[PDB]
């Protein structure tokens, strides 16, 4: 019976493939032939914020479009007012392993975590006048790579586990647990109404979860390495994916297939961060050859290049409002660009 | 120009900045020890002496050590392997008794020959190019006792020596040294592990005194 | 582990049983809006120093 | 004729371009920003003048053969160029002593060396150098009251008194030479494992760096040493090359200090 | 509990000495700035002195400029202010003021338990038109200070903070940087502004909010308090 299992499974498989085959009447370059170029999307280094002591792994901006968190290994997690370039706040971490950060959409949280398996969320507002631990999320048997707040009592984390899970701050405890992939799961990115999320792991494949019913929804392939960035387009109606294959994907969750592939012959590095613009006409992505580069999202070619990074872009956030764009690297600086 | 609230937030700042940087002074004077191995070769029995990443911390001839235990991470290394690109050396712990047993997961495959191509991923990593690797060769007693009643030819068909100690020992020391590439840029030290107290730590802060020389001649500018 | 197997192929039946949409259609809104939104992008056009609160 | 002049510029001009190459390496690549490599930043300025000004003026004093700027000039001039070539040799100076404390004393020397104290190091090396020097080439010709140098030559003044000549030259080349040769020895010999290639690199560097200086600059200090005794020993023509080699030093400066390392080669490359 | 007790005070000679001690307990005392703020018996407050985290900056009042000075122990967690030639005008009631600067934050959030002493021209002036109100509960009523010059900065942030300080206890904090309400009070106070006038409406009026109401200015140093408008029943 496993045979014949493994038979459906196979049939099933072609079903999608040209269930997926007869929706393509065209391709999204071809609609694009039309409309005009970006033209040269030059962006000059606004702020420089220096601090960190080690190699910067990721940032989160804040939904006011001014503060920001950012992670490093040294062991500190540093609150950045980025219009001044003072530093609100300096977190000492137990665990100086950190691969994520977070920043609570409301503003009175921060998550971190990595290699120890927690999650930790630290309290800002606090009457005594200190940060200080509020909750130790541990569950995880696998590293974790990537965690985002739904509000302050909810926060959905990816792990190297190859399992997400939805967890509940008060009690400490996980509500719903995410499991479908294969390979370690590296990033995760949240729909705008937050209500679905999709998840790149290591399977080189994108699933497409709901975090009420906790099923997924739809899985995406189209890469052939570790899929170490993704996230939503403005609308939550696509996502971007970025892998170690030098290449960034454009999905569609309503067609449920590829849209575009954005790749060039020169670069042959992987890419470690990927953002959207505020009308998600500019796809940003964080490569490994010390630089950034500028996609337009609708014609897949280049538009500029954020070089001003000595080593490898490890982050890359937007702000709410779309007016900066913040690059942390391996050479223990943040960047701003407008 | 600024307010007195601004000046005051400027003087925040300044004070996070002169505590991050003595805190990046007291890390710096650090030594940091990526301990790696096989499930059961001894990992854990040199940490008497000497879930999530288990850090080891302590003293010895005034300088403090840290020794980071990747051993319980399940999931794939190479996506978390570039977290350890500064540390001062890697230790690798090898069974010296395991030349002639099979892997609990895959059948028909030698535990020495996965620690050696465990040891040659490691070794000729592109972020670990100029870590030296301190090399440690375990449990001699049981494979003193095992060499006589078990030849060495079942691990290495191309061995041609006599089955004694010494030999043995040093033909498998030359074949974990034979597989580093970049035989000038990187050192690798070997030890043979004693019941005896404190030789263990001795050579440790030995090896790293050589890296921390060699460190200070690249630096300066010598090499 | 038939019911790894059995759970595999329920998966591929709930994503084989939803419905899709023409790629032309999904190009169509996406460009729509790519072009709503243009105005109220400041890194496409350049915006003014007046406004931006990291070049004044 | 012609060909003297053209050697001496092609040699400046490799002099100059050899430490602004040296600066803007430490200042494009961001992992040459080293403490270890402010000193080297110190001594590129140093070389840098002497190879603009010194090497050129002196020159053009060889070809004419009668310094033709007047006597002011002269005792400037002579004040700049002897400051900061005694600035250069203690930059050699504060560079071993760097050195020697990271090798014998690893564990504790880089943590207590900060930019303070390097800064205090260069400031201390180029004060102690100006204080030498500029102080006896400026008011000799006064306090003695006579200016035995003449109008159409220019040189310095105290060289016919021996006792001033022995101890100043001590003080700069002499004694700063064994100071630097008994630290490169305990350098070489402190280099090995004590647990090959190490020590044959580390001894080819400093027999480099050590018989660069030696002999680029013994020349001169020996015939300073005769001249104070017998003023017609020493020819003229003999005494000028004498005198340029010295410059030569710095020219080779980069070669031996910094392009040894190989993240210097790749940025002067680019 | 965020706690600040105070002591010191009682009864000193004109000219005299007198050494005061304010305890911290119950939060971070190292990084907070610390105020000593002083009330008369029959005026309202006036801002003395201001050690910043770290002692750092200190300012100090026109009036008790070089009498007065003041430190910090941030092991033991203890507020000074020795005092010296301590005249009439000196005889009131001094509280230890809570104070942190960061974006976003609220200073002069807490306010000390209070301890009182016994003796036997360019500043910004705060003006409150109306003196006291004679208002009945679940009413609106509006409270207006005025400023000498706009306290609107470059920044966008208006500098005011409005304190309510209840017959008996300390005053509190109800509004920091003209419209940001506090931790603690409740949502019928509201505050608004326009660079140079000011305004305070409180809304369905309770018993507990009678008291004495009080503006103050930290666009520029010395700290000017307002002269108070006090609230009470019918
Ligand atoms: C001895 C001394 O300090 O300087 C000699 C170098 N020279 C001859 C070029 C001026």
């Amino acid at each position: 019976e496993l045979d014949q299992l493994r038979q459906e499974a196979e049939q099933l498989k072609n079903q999608i493939r040209d269930a997926r085959k007869a929706c393509a009447d065209a391709t999204l370059s071809q609609i694009t032939n039309n409309i005009d170029p970006v033209g040269r999307i030059q962006m000059r280094t606004r702020r420089t914020l220096r601090g960190h002591l080690a190699k910067i792994y990721a940032m989160h901006w804040g939904t006011d479009s001014r503060l920001l968190v950012s992670a490093s290994q040294d062991g500190k997690l540093i609150i950045w007012d980025s219009y001044t370039t003072n530093k609100v706040h300096a977190i000492p971490l137990r665990s100086s392993w950190v691969m994520t950060c977070a920043y609570a959409p409301s503003g009175n949280y921060v998550a971190c975590g990595g290699l120890d398996n927690i999650c930790s969320i630290y309290n800002l507002k606090t009457r005594e006048g200190n940060v200080r631990v509020s909750r130790e999320l541990a569950g995880h048997t696998g590293y974790l790579s990537c965690c985002r707040f739904l509000d302050d009592n909810q926060i959905v984390t990816s792990s190297g586990d190859t399992t997400c899970a939805l967890w509940d701050i008060e009690t400490g405890q996980q509500t719903t647990t995410f499991t479908g992939h294969t390979g370690d799961v590296m990033s995760l990115s949240l729909a705008p109404d937050t209500r679905l999320f999709v998840s790149g792991a290591c399977d080189a494949s994108a699933k497409l979860w709901d975090v009420r019913e906790g099923m997924c929804r739809q899985t995406f392939t189209g890469h052939e390495s570790d899929i170490n960035a993704i996230c939503f387009f403005p609308n939550g109606n696509a996502f971007a994916t970025g892998s170690d294959d030098a290449t960034c994907r454009l999905f569609d969750l309503r067609a449920d297939q590829e849209l575009m592939t954005y790749s060039h012959d020169n670069i042959i590095c992987g890419i470690t961060s990927v953002s959207f613009s505020k009308s998600g006409r500019l796809l940003l992505a964080g490569y490994d050859d010390f630089n950034c580069n500028v996609w337009d999202a609708l014609k897949a070619d280049r538009a500029g290049v954020l070089a001003g990074h000595d080593n490898r872009v490890s982050c890359l956030g937007v702000t709410d409002d779309g007016m900066a764009v913040a690059t942390g690297s391996w050479d223990s600086f943040l960047k701003i660009w407008n | 120009t600024l307010s007195a609230e601004d000046k005051a937030a400027v003087e925040r700042s300044k004070m996070i900045d002169r505590n991050l940087r003595e805190d990046g002074e007291k890390a710096a004077r650090e030594v940091k020890l990526l301990l790696l191995g096989a499930g059961e070769s001894g990992k854990n029995t040199i940490v008497k002496q000497m879930t999530g990443i288990v850090e080891t911390h302590f003293t010895f001839k005034d300088l403090h050590f840290k020794m980071f235990d990747v051993g319980a991470q399940r999931s794939e290394r190479k996506k978390w392997i570039h977290c350890f690109e500064g540390v001062t050396a890697i230790i690798f712990c090898v069974a010296l008794s395991d030349y002639d047993l099979v892997l609990a997961e895959d059948e028909e495959m030698n535990r020495m020959h996965a620690s050696m191509k465990l040891f040659d991923s490691i070794c000729n990593n592109k972020w670990f190019t100029d870590t030296s690797i301190i090399l440690f060769l375990n449990k001699k007693d049981l494979f003193e006792e095992k060499i006589k009643k078990s030849p060495l030819t079942i691990c290495y068909p191309e061995y041609a020596g006599s089955n004694t100690y010494e030999e043995a020992a040093a033909y498998i020391q030359c074949q974990f040294e034979d597989l580093n590439k970049r035989k000038d840029t990187k050192e690798i030290y070997t030890h043979f592990t004693c019941s005896t107290d404190t030789k263990n730590v001795q050579f440790v802060f030995d090896a790293v005194t050589d890296v921390i020389i060699k460190n200070n001649l690249k630096d300066c500018g010598l090499f | 582990s038939i019911a790894q197997a059995r759970k595999l192929v329920e998966q591929l039946k709930m994503e084989a049983n939803i419905d899709r949409i023409k790629v032309s259609k999904a190009a169509a809104d996406l460009m729509a809006y790519c072009e709503a939104h243009a105005k109220e992008d400041p890194l496409l056009t350049p915006v003014p120093a007046s406004e931006n609160p990291f070049r004044e | 004729m012609v060909f003297i002049a053209t050697v001496t510029g092609s040699l400046s001009l490799v002099t100059v371009v050899g430490n602004i190459l040296v600066m803007l390496s430490i200042k494009v690549n961001r992992q040459l920003q080293t403490v270890n490599n402010y000193f080297l930043f110190s001594l590129a300025c140093a070389d840098l003048i002497i190879g603009a000004f010194s090497m050129n003026l002196y020159t053009v004093y060889i070809i004419k053969g009668y310094w033709p700027l007047g006597a002011v000039v002269c005792d400037l001039w002579l004040a700049l160029d002897y400051v900061v070539s005694n600035a250069s040799v203690m930059n050699l100076l504060i560079i071993s002593f760097d050195r020697y404390f990271c090798v014998t004393k690893p564990l504790t020397y880089p943590a207590r060396r900060t930019t303070k104290m390097a800064g205090l190091m260069i400031a201390a090396a180029w004060v102690l150098s100006f204080v030498l020097w500029a102080p006896a080439i400026l008011f000799w010709q006064f306090v003695v009251g006579k200016r035995t140098v003449p109008d159409n030559q220019c040189f310095i003044q105290f060289l016919s008194n021996p006792a001033v000549t022995f101890g100043t030259a001590i003080a700069a080349f002499y004694l700063p030479v064994v100071i630097m040769t008994v630290l490169y020895i305990h350098i070489s010999l402190a280099s090995r494992s004590r647990v090959a290639a190490r020590e044959r690199k580390v001894t080819r560097t400093i027999f480099a760096i050590l018989l660069a200086f030696i002999l680029t600059w013994t020349p001169y200090n020996v015939m300073v040493l005769v001249n104070t005794f017998c003023q017609s020993c020493i020819p003229d023509t003999v005494w000028s090359i004498g005198y340029w080699l010295c410059y030569v030093n710095s020219t080779i400066n980069p070669a031996c200090y910094a392009l040894c390392n190989a993240t210097f080669k790749k940025t002067f490359r680019h | 509990d965020v706690q600040l007790v105070e002591s010191g005070g009682g009864l000193v000679q004109p000219g005299g000495s007198r050494k005061l001690s304010c305890s911290a307990s119950g939060f971070a005392f190292s990084s907070f700035g610390m105020h000593w703020v002083r009330q008369a018996p029959e005026k309202g407050l006036e801002w003395v002195a201001y050690i910043s985290s770290g002692s750092g900056t200190i300012y100090y009042a026109d009036t008790v400029k070089g009498r007065f000075t003041i430190s910090r122990d941030d092991p033991k967690n203890t507020l000074f202010l020795q005092m010296t030639s301590l005249r009439s005008e000196d005889t009131a009631m001094y509280y230890c003021v809570r104070s942190i600067y960061y974006y976003g934050s609220s200073p002069f959030d807490f306010w000390g338990q209070g301890t009182t002493l016994t003796v036997s021209g360019s500043d910004i002036v705060m003006t409150q038109a109306t003196s006291s109100v004679p208002v009945t509960p679940g009413e609106s009523v509006s409270i207006s200070c005025r400023s000498s010059k706009s306290l609107l900065h470059s920044n966008g942030n208006t500098y005011l903070y409005w304190f309510l300080q209840r017959p008996g206890q300390s005053p509190q904090l109800l509004i920091y940087r003209m419209s940001n309400l506090a931790s603690g009070v409740p949502d019928r106070f509201s505050g608004s502004g326009s660079g140079t006038a000011f305004t305070l409406t409180i809304s369905r009026l309770e018993a507990e909010d009678v008291g004495v109401y009080y503006c103050m200015q930290h666009l520029e140093y010395p700290l000017t308090f307002g002269a108070g408008t006090k609230l009470e029943l019918k």
